[PDB]
RNA sequence: GGAACUUUACCAGAUCCGGACAGGAUGAGGAUUGACAGAUUGAGUGUUCUUUCUCGAUUCCCUGAAUGGUGGUGCAUGGCCGCUUAUGGUCGGUGGAGUGAUUUGUUUGGUUGAUUCCGUCAACGGACGAGAUCCAAGCUGCCCAGUAGAAUUCAGAAUUGCCCAUAGGAUAGCGCAUUCGGUCGAAUUCUUCUCUGCGGGAUUCCUUUGUAAUUGCACAAGGUGAAAUUUUGGGCAACAGCAGGUCUGUGAUGCUCCUCAAUGUUCUGGGCGACACGCGCACUACAAUGUCAGUGAGAACAAGAAAAACGACGUCGAACCUACUUGAUCAAAAGAGUGGGGAAACCCCGGAAUCACAUAGACCCACUUGGGACCGAGGAUUGCAAUUAUUGGUCGCGCAACGAGGAAUGUCUCGUAGGCGCAGCUCAUCAAACUGUGCCGAUUACGUCCCU
């Protein structure tokens, strides 16, 4: 037996892990959008499933060109 | 994710957590009999609604 | 296919026990003293027995449209097949349900628990009842719980012919102290149509006709 | 003779199911219909059996709860619409008739 | 399994509640309810809506009634008031619980 | 409360906010959400990290607050249940008695299971309980059957008289010989059996050279009868109480505790099963009034499938239970195919086991063909998962006790005890449990206050 329901307050070997937050990227539209004067141009490619909003654009991760939505990567 | 993991063993629907009383959601002592789904203590306090009646 | 004759009133059953249940719940205020139905080819034909008639109506129905919209809503109604309807009930005393919601009323207005029982004893008695007795417990006098009864003309306890001439209700009380159970009960008298009564002397009660 | 249609009526009450049923002979002797006859079928009894308390202490009592269903079925030799005609009138609360064609 | 509901989800929700003045939600944390808006069917999921009522609720927009599993959440006036600004419908525009009545509940 | 996960409340760890709302700081080219891949990890778990996409005003961010909890406290409570307590008990009003607590009513006596009655009476009138009422069973009337059956008459079939066994006893037949639920015949007629919503029927009714009575209330034998005393068996059940149980039934609940590395909630794994031992309650036995292997006749209460899902084009159609066939040119258990049943309709003419057999069957008093505990190997089945054997089936193991059980101790008076199975219930899979049901069916007493 033991105490009902109690807070031991253990310690804890492995130290606390943060929280995820979403990464800030300044004028994401900026880098996307490759105006030559003016032809604007997608430096990313345009999404190639239509389900998943045909023509969102993907990521350019190095050696990985997966997308948001369908996760479709190319490598 | 964790929504993929979250509740997926409940998501089987099998065993007692599956199931439970419709009135009280408690999953223990549930009378399954003629697919009456109620806990025997909500039962004997819902009889007379239900129909049944005390005779011997 | 089709469900068995006893899986159908087993469905009934319970569809009756969730209408009285959500319906005693909602007009708790009310009077709500029973509710009937009866299923037809066309609708449902629900029928709510209150005291405050015009206070579940409502304005313009607005609140008994609101209960309908409830009832259809749960358990799937299809448009034009449930119908609700309100009826006052005949004599306000001779509803347990009503006089105990209305001691519960009483009680959390914070009166005197023997004032309030005994007010309800009164009334039940000029209505016409044979007898009624009240029953409050809880945590009343202090932090010991204790329970008193207060009682007045005839009441039959045993037996089965008890069920038939007496109505009997119970309610909790939610005060500071804690829970207060409070509980009617009345020897309904003998009514003619059945209407207030059994429409049967009682069982152990034996008549010589005089001779003419 | 002609095409048989078959009266179910089931209730819970004993009370209500045969005055819908002495009623729906009534009316059909009325329209002058052949009907074969009332057959009271078999009553069933639902039984469930629970344990009073609700913990658990003391002597294991017990509360056997039982809820009776009667069953009655009336042939006739009438057309659907006349069948449908003797079958409109009001019925008691909790009575249900069903409408069968015997082939 | 989550209740960052989106916002079409939630118009849609609050378009219901206002065409009909009452929700009926059973509460299952696994479960969808289905609603009809104008004639088509659309579901969100329940751990939604009892979110968004909840929210209700603690403004004091809707009046919340529970009996066998069962929410039942209804618009006061405030929840109308509220409802009719934030759909930007037209004025004077009731529920069906609101409507002209003409329909006798006696007997 | 028969827990593999879930249940689950415990243990070792990792997730989610399911902290609404209000006020602040932040925030449009971004308040936030969700994730490819590699690595972190038990986790081809965006849990976190690197890297970027995607989401979008739904949310973070922090202060109060709130929320949930099978957290505590049943000695704060409601409700319910158990017990006091299966017996006959309980309480006013008015009147009498007492300074008063209180008493009388509510009793001498007899009778009754009964504070049930008669009778008496400083009490008189009442109320509850008891009785009555209610449910089921036994007999019976009306009704009633194409969801129950029966009997005749024509057809269609089968045995057919001389037969006496391996040794072949006992046991009714003495105008027309029997048999055929597949003969998936055809006509008639009917309600003996069955179904059942209301009725009937039993009450001390009848009789004693009876007990009693000199009154009554009643009792005992016999009669009548399907039933002869609360007809039988249940259900219900007063008033006073218990610091009985339950905060592990509930959106029943005060106070109190935890609350974002949580006592909330999920997921993974383990545990609730773990054994020098003690105890309650069961199952199986110790054998011949038996065990095996055959054959025969034969119950009752009961259960049976699913949607605001999904497939097919507002209707079926698969979840459930079964019958038949096949597997089968060769074990069981399986696996398959077809058909039926919403349940008096299919299962089903419900082939239950005790039981019976002149079965000319085997065993022959022995831990033995008694007893199957423990264990090994193959295979199948339920399940997302069978290891700590889930559960059947096969062959081994039977050299595990046990040969009738010390002191003590439980229940029981008629279709009862005991035996014997069956159904329901828990149930994806698993009854040595429980709730009911029928079958075979006694010994003893019908008495007492010795024990409690
Ligand atoms: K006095
Ligand atoms: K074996
Ligand atoms: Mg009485
Ligand atoms: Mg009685
Ligand atoms: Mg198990
Ligand atoms: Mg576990
Ligand atoms: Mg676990
Ligand atoms: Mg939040
Ligand atoms: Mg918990
Ligand atoms: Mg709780
Ligand atoms: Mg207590
Ligand atoms: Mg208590
Ligand atoms: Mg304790
Ligand atoms: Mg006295
Ligand atoms: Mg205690
Ligand atoms: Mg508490
Ligand atoms: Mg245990
Ligand atoms: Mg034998
Ligand atoms: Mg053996
Ligand atoms: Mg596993
Ligand atoms: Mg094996
Ligand atoms: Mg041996
Ligand atoms: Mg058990
Ligand atoms: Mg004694
Ligand atoms: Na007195
Ligand atoms: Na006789
Ligand atoms: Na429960
Ligand atoms: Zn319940």
């Amino acid at each position: 037996g033991g105490k009902g329901k109690k807070k031991k307050k253990r310690i804890f070997t492995k130290p606390k892990k943060p929280t995820h937050r979403h990464k800030l990227e300044k004028m994401r539209a900026l880098k996307y959008f490759k105006v030559t004067e003016y032809k604007v141009e997608r430096t990313r490619q345009d999404c190639p499933h239509p389900q998943c909003g045909a023509g969102v654009y993907m990521a350019q991760h190095k050696d990985r060109q997966y997308c948001g939505k369908c996760h479709l990567t190319y490598k | 994710g964790h929504l993929d993991q979250w509740r997926s063993r409940q998501k089987i629907g099998m065993g007692k957590g599956a199931r439970c009383c419709v009135i009280c959601s408690n999953q223990k002592a549930l009378i399954r009999k003629y697919e009456l789904n109620v806990c025997r203590q909500c039962f004997r306090e819902n009889a007379e609604h239900i129909g049944f009646t005390k005779l011997r | 296919g089709p469900l068995s004759k006893k899986r159908m009133i087993i469905r009934d059953g319970v569809f009756y026990a969730e209408l009285f249940e959500f319906l005693k719940r909602e007009l708790a205020e009310e009077g709500f003293s029973g509710v009937s139905y009866h299923v037809t080819t066309l609708r449902t034909e629900i029928v709510i027995k209150a005291t405050k008639t015009r206070e579940v109506l409502g304005v313009n129905g607005r609140r008994i449209r609101e209960l309908t919209a409830c009832i259809q809503q749960r358990f799937n109604y299809k448009e034009g097949k449930l119908q609700l309807y309100v009826e006052r009930v005949e004599v306000r005393g001779l509803s347990a349900m009503a006089q105990v919601e209305s001691l519960r009323f009483k009680l959390l207005s914070n009166l005197q628990v023997r004032r309030a029982a005994m007010g309800i004893i009164r009334y039940v008695m000029e209505s016409g009842a044979k007898g009624c007795e009240v029953t409050v417990g809880g945590k009343i006098k202090g932090q010991r719980a204790k329970s008193m009864t207060f009682r007045d003309g005839y009441m039959i306890k045993s037996g089965t012919a008890h069920k038939s001439f007496v109505d009997s209700a119970c309610r909790h009380c939610y005060m500071r102290a804690g829970c207060i159970g409070v509980k009617v009960k009345i020897m309904l008298p003998g009514d003619s149509t059945g209407r207030n009564g059994p429409s049967e002397p009682l069982p152990d009660v034996i008549t010589v006709i005089e001779p003419k | 003779e002609g095409q048989t249609v078959r009266l179910t009526i089931t209730s819970r009450n004993a009370k209500a199911v045969e005055s819908v049923t002495s009623q729906l002979l009534t009316r059909a002797r009325d329209e002058k219909v052949t009907i074969h006859g009332p057959v009271r079928l078999p009553t069933r009894t639902l039984k469930i059996t629970t344990r009073k308390t609700p913990c658990g202490n003391g002597t294991n009592t017990w509360d056997t709860f039982e809820l009776k269903i009667y069953k009655r079925i009336i042939d006739l030799h009438a057309p659907t619409e006349q069948v449908k005609k003797i079958t409109s009138f009001t019925m008691e609360s909790g009575v249900d008739v069903s409408i069968t064609i015997l082939d | 399994m989550s209740t960052y509901v989106p916002k079409p989800s939630r118009d849609n929700v609050y378009r219901f509640f206002f065409t009909e003045g009452v929700i009926a939600c059973k509460k299952d944390r696994m479960g969808t309810w289905t609603g009809t808006l104008g004639g088509n069917t659309f579901t969100v999921p329940c751990i939604q809506v009892m979110q968004l009522m909840r929210s209700l609720k603690s403004r004091n927009l809707i009046k919340e009634q529970y009996a066998w599993r069962h929410y039942y959440w209804t618009l006061n006036d405030e929840g109308i008031a509220y409802m009719r600004s934030y759909l930007h419908l037209a004025p004077s525009a009731m529920p069906n619980t609101q409507k002209p009545s003409s329909v006798n509940f006696e007997k």
